[PDB]
């Protein structure tokens, strides 16, 4: 297993920050040998972005991942299907993600869609929820790369998101191979939420 | 932009 710990940090209308507490951990699935990683820094920049064209609710999203401080699989455009099934507060939703991954340049294009109608929580909010297999390690740390290393078997990915003053996410996701596309399929769920906080309200600024 | 460590058991 491994370990990361991280605070997002999500504006809100007022002009205040909403601050988002990570616990994360990861754990192979397949019963075999895996890497060690050092402790090491993943560079995340990430924008999000709009389908004029799409009517249903959704998300865009452009990313780049970068390492600082069985990989195969990897060496160019891998698919990825991501599904998430979560209740916020009894709100029963689902997302459903298509895109492609690139490993070698740590690059995401992945858009996602409300499945059910509309999203009960701001889509920032699901970001860091909604495949760091596909960040980009450099040579001298392609070692260090867990992620990659317990593919195609996989791993799962276990994290819980609380957002201070308010509820929290919990959240559990199997990461694995299917056929040559790469899945990402998680459960959410999301207690103790203020009903009219700023995730429940909808009072996050969107973007990120 | 954020920046994450990853630890190990």
């Amino acid at each position: 297993r491994i370990f990361a710990i991280f605070t997002v940090r999500h504006n809100v209308e007022d002009g205040s920050v909403q601050l988002a507490d990570h616990y994360q951990q990861n754990t192979p699935i397949g019963d075999g040998p895996v890497l060690l990683p050092d402790n090491h820094v993943l560079e995340t920049q990430t924008v999000l972005s709009k389908d004029p064209n799409e009517k249903r609710d959704h998300m865009v999203l452009l990313e780049f991942v970068t390492a600082a401080g069985g990989e195969e699989l990897f060496t160019g455009v891998v698919p990825i299907l991501v599904e998430l099934d979560g209740d916020v507060n009894g709100h029963k939703f689902s997302v459903r993600g298509e895109g492609e991954g690139d490993a070698t340049i740590g690059k995401l294009t992945l858009k996602f869609i409300c499945t059910t109608g509309k999203l009960p929580v701001p889509w920032p909010t699901l970001v860091t929820t909604l495949v760091q297999c596909f960040s980009r390690y450099p040579d001298h740390m392609k070692r260090h790369d867990f992620f990659k290393s317990t593919m195609p078997e996989g791993y799962v990915q276990e994290r819980t998101i609380s957002f201070r003053d308010d509820g929290k996410y919990k959240t559990r996701a199997v990461v694995k191979f299917e056929g040559d596309t790469l899945v990402n399929r998680v459960e959410l769920k999301g207690t103790d939420f203020k009903e009219d906080g700023n995730i429940l309200g909808h009072k996050l600024e969107y973007n990120f | 932009h954020q920046k994450l460590v990853f630890f190990a058991e």
